[PDB]
């Protein structure tokens, strides 16, 4: 399946088996267009997360329980929602996935 | 090495 092969090729998977993990697709900078959109607080309690106005086109991945390395194995979850990032730097982009609403 | 940001592209972006 698609999360098998993408957690693979994105070398995520091939030294070990990552829980969970999801990938956006819409376009770069579209989804770097976040980091200027609504402020809100992330799990942690910090503050320069964001939540994207609009719900983007993802795909969840996750690691069944009898999964185990090296025979990782990922459940594909297909979904629109809204996305909060964490941001940093300069330019000013997400360096983190806190969350799809 | 890799930066954070993109750390972030390798792992979450797949327009």
């Amino acid at each position: 399946n698609y999360c098998n092969q993408m957690m693979k090729s994105r070398n995520l998977t091939k030294d070990r088996c990552k829980p969970v993990n999801t990938f956006v697709h819409e376009s770069l900078a579209d989804v770097q267009a976040v980091c200027s959109q609504k402020n809100v607080a992330c799990k942690n309690g910090q503050t320069n997360c964001y939540q994207s106005y609009s719900t983007m086109s993802i795909t969840d991945c996750r690691e069944t329980g009898s999964s185990k390395y090296p025979n990782c194995a990922y459940k594909t979850t297909q979904a629109n929602k809204h996305i909060i990032v964490a941001c940093e730097g300069n330019p000013y982009v997400p360096v983190h996935f806190d969350a799809s609403v | 090495k890799e930066t954070a940001a993109a750390k972030f592209e390798r792992q979450h972006m797949d327009s």
